This record gives structure tokens, C-alpha cells and sequence, in this order.
């Protein structure tokens, strides 16, 4: 039972900067692939970023590439999302992923291919 | 639902069934790990060529035709398995050679 936890989340004006972590609890025995998602109001859950299980080779949502950057580190065995220059379509539940099966490349832009999840975090620009 | 097969042979390949666990694997063979909606392909370092087209037919059909679609198949190597894997067989042990196919 890996567990996911995020952290990081708050407020930010339009134009600021937010860093993101998910800290993975419970037994692991290698690394593996993580992912961000995002959930606005309204708007359903869609893909940001997802890392290889070496952080060697990421994949960004078109929103994302330029301002966001998906980093991992395997001792820590947590995900970074450092997100630069933010507006307030960015304003969302962001949420951690995991897909455990993956044995090389990034995730894929599909929820259905992570099998484990945090509750997410808050992030809100506010114009 | 848990299954693993046994992907051993040469020319004539036989997908055999067997216990869900590390000791069934050896370095020399493919093994297909039957995880439901996941599926993991995962071969021998020594695993022959035949072995490994094989074992890529075997799972086609756990998840075409048992799965009717409904999920993927992860191919993998001694010593980088999947973190799903190593869940569910525990961590792998130095493996012990296969035989002659
Ligand atoms: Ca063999």
C-alpha cells in the first residue's frame, strides 16, 4: 500500500511562482513513474506533468511546458512541480499520481493509467 | 487474481502456468505475471528470441480475449522491474539459471 501525500499548495497573484511535492509514504522496493493532475471548478481532471521512474524523461500538458518543471528524487522518493508564471486558468486541485505498473518512459496523459493518488492540493492565482 | 506462466522453449514454446512467486522465475525464460488489468511481460536476460515473441502472444491474449481489452501490458527486464511487480512477489532474489529449452 503505496501512499501518495501532497504538499505545497496555496496562494499566488497572477504572474507569481508555487512549488509543488508529493511525499510517497508505505513500502516501495524500486522507483517509479509519478505524475501531476489538475481539477478546476467546473472543468474536469486533466493531465500537467509525468516524470520516467529515473527523472530522466518528462512529458508536459500544453498549459505546462515553459513555466512548469517535473523533477524527482528516488532516496526522497517524492515529485517536484516547480510552476513559473502563473494566471489564474491555472487555479485548480493539483494532484499527485503514480503509475507502479510503467517499467520505463513518462506516464501517459491518461488518469487511467495511474493506479495510485493523493487528495491533492489547493493552488489559486487570483488575478 | 493472481497468475504466472512459465514462457519457455525454442521454435515449440510452451506458456505454462505457475505458482504466483519468485521461485517459479529463472534468468533464462519469460514469464507472464497476470495482475488483472495489468499485465507484466517480463524476460530473462537469457530469454531466447522465440521466447520473448512468445511471451508478447501470450499476453495479447489475457487481455484481448480474457480482459476483452480492458488492459495493459508492461514489458520488462531482469533487474528493472516494475514497482507494481516487486509489490506484489516481494523483492527479487539473485535468479537461478534456466535449463536447456
Ligand atoms: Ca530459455
Amino acid at each position: 500500500q503505496v501512499q501518495l501525500q501532497e504538499s505545497g499548495g496555496g496562494l499566488v497573484q497572477a504572474g507569481g511562482s508555487l512549488r509543488l511535492s508529493c511525499a510517497a509514504s508505505g513500502r516501495t522496493f524500486s522507483s517509479f513513474v509519478m505524475g501531476w493532475f489538475r481539477q478546476a471548478p467546473g472543468k474536469e481532471r486533466e493531465f500537467v506533468a509525468s516524470i520516467s521512474r529515473s527523472g530522466s524523461v518528462t512529458r508536459y500538458a500544453d498549459s505546462a511546458k515553459g513555466r512548469f518543471t517535473i523533477s524527482k528524487d528516488n532516496a526522497k522518493n517524492t515529485v517536484s512541480l516547480q510552476m513559473d508564471n502563473l494566471n489564474p486558468d491555472d487555479t485548480a486541485v493539483y494532484y499527485c499520481a503514480a503509475d507502479l505498473h510503467r517499467p520505463y518512459g513518462p506516464g501517459s496523459q491518461r488518469t487511467d493509467d495511474y493506479d495510485t493518488w493523493g487528495q491533492g492540493t489547493q493552488v489559486t492565482v487570483s488575478s | 487474481v493472481q497468475r504466472l506462466f512459465q514462457v519457455k522453449g525454442r521454435r515449440v514454446v510452451r506458456a505454462t502456468e505457475v505458482p504466483v512467486s519468485w521461485e517459479s522465475f529463472n534468468n533464462g525464460d519469460c514469464f507472464i505475471l497476470d495482475l488483472g488489468n495489468n499485465i507484466h511481460q517480463w524476460c530473462g536476460s537469457n530469454s531466447n528470441r522465440y521466447e520473448r515473441l512468445k511471451a508478447t502472444q501470450v499476453s495479447k491474449g489475457i487481455r484481448d480475449n480474457e480482459r476483452d481489452g480492458d488492459a495493459r501490458v508492461h514489458v520488462s527486464e531482469e533487474g528493472t522491474e516494475p514497482e507494481a511487480m516487486l509489490q506484489v512477489l516481494g523483492p527479487k532474489p539473485a535468479l537461478p539459471a534456466g535449463t536447456e529449452d
